[PDB]
């Protein structure tokens, strides 16, 4: 679904976009900094990366408030960076490129 | 580039050069004439790069 | 837009007692036959044929623009000469003269009023070139033809057969803003703006022309910064 | 020069180097292409700059809330949200959309 | 065209109709002098303007020092081998790189392109 | 001079059918997007001494929510339509229940027949259109964003949420295409969704005034 949004968003083909946050060079620095060793088998459960994923999208609040106003505002105005965060953070591709544990 | 710029001189002369489509005369001529020294100008400056 | 200048070569008055006298050598009138005072025009036809008129379409235009005033006799396109000639079924003869500078300046022949020069070639650029979405969900990049004018109508060119009426754009803020409203004016407002800078190669963060466009705008007409 | 000379070095074609030094006519004609440049940078500035003050003057009352909303002076709404996300411009970076090609 | 003055006190004369005749006749607009017409063409407009210049061009412009001059092109009269060439100055001219070839021998004087 | 007119009456037909069921209006899909062939067929292929005269072409539309509110959509013979041609209409106007109307000019309309259009507002909401104007969707632009008007209650809710006051929001004047388009009054809160190259969405909101 993500999917489809972002072709009718860029009818141009280029990706290149601008967001807060450069996740693959956190994805990086997290290798290094605990010496992922990308060649054994991975220890993270993939079901934490889902269920961790959706609680992180809940953290991250640009308009607060609960009525369904606010609620819809705040999808809007995250959304692309939302897109990018659950392409990124997959459970296939963090299992397969990343290797984090 | 010189020689062919000569060239171009003489087919216009001679009335054998015919407009660009959406352009006149005058300015095909003076398009090629630029398109030319253009050419020699970013070939010399490879060589010389090289 | 083409006046009848453009494909008219000369044009003569004379003064010809009997339309069947022809003091011209026409057999083109002997065959084809009130005023002796008569206005005689030759084209060409390099001009007619590049952009597909007829003589009848032009005497059919002429009745049109001067409401049966005058008449008009034309050569076939057989004959090597296109020749059409005017007189007048019933201030003298100095008005016909004034007619034809009339014809001349703002008969309308083909295309529409406010345009001069329309040009075509096939875009280079992915942005002006059509980009679709195949079966397997690529974004192959087709090349189309398009074409850039040196005018503006915005809204004839929409309301006509065969122009794609959802991504013509003009480069006039005012013709987009009494044509497709305040939106779509912020939208090209933007792209406009933001071709300018970007034409350098430099990068300015969106954040900033998207402010500009929208403190120019969010009155509801064009607030321009002066 | 003969009238009518349509040639290279009739028209301000310099086929001499800075090394090589010009010849007196490529002399002159290298000065008259300096001398365009030379005005346009006293000529460019007058503009410029009434340009600038022009744009400021217009939106120097425009800030951001503490609804993080952008108002002018006068509390009319311009923008919901900061740049249509409410991020500050100086802490983003260039990324990829992975799924989107 | 033959536009013509009057000949009894010198002014242009004017086109007019003779109804009873319909007959064009030139008349004075200050005496009664009037002359039956010879052609019945009054206002002629060439609106292309392709105009020969070659009805314009001088043979004394022979004699300018700043002009090239050329033998390749040698003059279908008298077959002499010098010429002068120039190109044409208004913009109304129908061939932008139209040359324009004078004989550079005296009293010859053809002109041609 | 045939086809051209038949296939520009056909387009005229089409955009006033889109133009009702966005306003609301109940109308089936078949008439929403019908070919030309089926226009041709319909009303005779003749626009100029024929069958389909502009007399013909009437919609008679009734709203979504109750079939009680209905707008015409009226089609003038003369090129520059009078105060004597639009009180036929008005006089069928009252003969029926039906409170609004369009009127679609080939001409500009005298300045006479528009100041009666304009006193008579309160009791009909009738508004005018030129054909030249109609030969396209605006709404189908590329440059043109999703709009959409707000309900009253809808309004209040936001103006509640944001705590801004009605003269605060972002305005649009009542005679831009867009909304003349949608056909709304004054002090009237119209939603409009746009892409946003920066954050996916963007919701804004412009009161009419
Ligand atoms: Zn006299
Ligand atoms: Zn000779």
């Amino acid at each position: 679904e993500d999917r489809e949004v972002l072709r009718v968003i860029f009818p141009t083909g280029d990706s290149k976009v601008v967001l807060p946050c450069n996740l693959l060079r956190m994805i990086w620095n997290a290798q290094k900094i605990f010496h992922i060793n990308p060649r054994l088998p991975s220890d993270l459960h993939p079901i934490k990366v889902v269920e961790g994923v959706k609680e992180l999208s809940k953290k991250l609040v640009i308009v607060n408030g609960d009525d369904p106003l606010s609620r819809q505002a705040q999808e809007n105005a995250t959304l692309l960076f939302n897109i990018h965060l659950r392409s990124t953070l997959c459970s296939r591709r963090m299992a397969e490129e990343f290797r984090l544990s | 580039a010189k020689q062919d710029v000569i060239e171009v001189i003489e087919k216009a002369h001679n009335n054998e050069l015919e407009p660009t489509p959406g352009n006149t005369l005058r300015q095909t001529f003076e398009n090629q004439v630029n398109r030319i020294l253009n050419d020699a100008r970013d070939k010399t400056g490879s060589s010389a790069q090289k | 837009h083409t006046t009848l200048r453009k494909v008219t070569a000369n044009t003569a008055i004379y003064y010809d007692p009997n339309p069947q006298s022809t003091v011209v050598a026409e057999d083109q009138e002997w065959v084809n036959v009130i005023s002796p005072w008569l206005l005689r025009v030759e084209l060409d036809r390099k001009h007619m044929t590049d952009r597909k008129l007829t003589m009848e379409q032009i005497a059919e235009k002429i009745n049109a623009g001067f409401g049966d005033d005058l008449n008009c006799i034309f050569n076939d396109d057989n004959a090597e000469k296109l020749v059409l000639r005017i007189r007048i079924m019933n201030d003298d003869d100095v008005f016909l003269r004034c007619i034809e500078s009339n014809m001349l300046t703002d008969m309308t022949l083909q295309g529409i009023e406010q345009i001069s020069k329309v040009y075509m070639h096939l875009p280079q650029t992915d942005n002006k070139k059509k980009i679709i979405i195949t079966e397997d969900g690529e974004f192959k990049a087709l090349q189309e033809w398009i074409l850039e004018t040196d005018g503006v109508s915005l809204m004839r060119v929409l309301s006509e057969k065969d122009v794609d009426p959802v991504r013509t754009t003009s480069n006039d803020i005012v013709e987009i803003f009494t044509v497709l409203g305040i939106e779509a004016v912020r939208k090209a407002l933007e792209r406009e703006l933001y071709h300018v800078i970007s034409f350098d190669g430099s990068y300015v963060n969106y954040r900033h022309l998207a402010l500009l466009c929208d403190t120019m705008t969010c009155r509801g007409h064009l607030m321009a910064i002066t | 020069f003969i009238k009518d000379d349509y040639g290279p070095e009739s028209r301000g074609f310099v086929e001499n180097s800075y090394l090589a030094g010009l010849t007196p006519t490529e002399f002159f004609f290298h000065a008259m292409g300096g001398r365009e440049g030379l005005i346009d940078t006293a000529v460019k500035t007058a503009e410029t700059g009434y340009i600038q003050r022009r744009l400021i003057k217009s939106m120097e009352s425009v800030m951001v809330k503490y609804d993080a909303t952008v108002r002018n002076s006068i509390n009319q709404v311009v923008q919901l949200r900061y740049g249509e996300d409410g991020l500050a411009g100086e802490s983003v970076e260039f990324q990829n959309l992975a799924t989107l090609k | 065209v033959g536009i013509r003055f009057c000949q009894e006190c010198n002014n242009m004369l004017y086109p007019k109709e003779d109804k009873e005749n319909r007959i064009l006749l030139y008349a004075c607009r200050n005496c009664d002098y009037q002359q039956e017409a010879d052609n019945s063409c009054i206002y002629v407009n060439k609106i292309t303007h392709e105009v020969d210049e070659l009805t314009q061009i001088i043979a004394d412009v022979s004699q300018d020092p700043t002009l090239p001059r050329t033998e390749d092109h040698p003059c279908q009269k008298c077959g002499h081998k010098e010429a002068v060439f120039f190109q044409s100055h208004s913009a109304r001219a129908e061939d932008a790189m139209r040359l324009y070839y004078v004989c550079t021998a005296p009293h010859c004087g053809h002109r041609w392109t | 001079d045939d086809e051209e007119e038949t296939y520009r009456l056909w387009k005229i037909r089409k955009t006033i059918m889109q133009l009702c069921h966005d306003r609301g209006y109940l109308v089936t899909q078949d008439e929403l997007d019908q070919t030309l062939e089926e226009f041709k067929a319909q009303s005779g292929d003749k626009p100029s001494e024929g069958r389909p005269r502009r007399t013909d072409l009437t919609v008679l539309v009734a709203h979504n929510d109750d079939p009680t509110d209905q707008m015409f959509v009226f089609f003038p013979e003369e090129p520059k339509v009078g105060i004597k041609t639009i009180k036929v209409y008005c006089q069928r106007m009252q003969e029926e229940n039906i409170t609004r109307a369009l009127i679609v000019v080939q001409q500009g309309m005298t300045p006479s027949a528009k100041q009666s259009l304009v006193d008579m507002a309160p009791k009909y909401i009738l508004e005018q259109f030129l054909q030249q104007e109609l030969l396209i969707n605006i709404t189908e632009h590329e440059l043109v964003p999703e709009h959409v008007v707000m309900t009253k209650e809808e309004v209040t809710e936001l103006l509640a949420r944001y705590k801004l006051r009605e003269n605060q929001l972002p305005r649009i004047q009542a005679g831009d295409p867009v909304a003349r388009y949608f056909g709304i009054k004054r002090g009237q809160v119209v939603k409009i969704i746009r892409p946003s190259e920066t954050a996916g969405r963007y919701i804004t909101y412009r009161l009419v005034q």
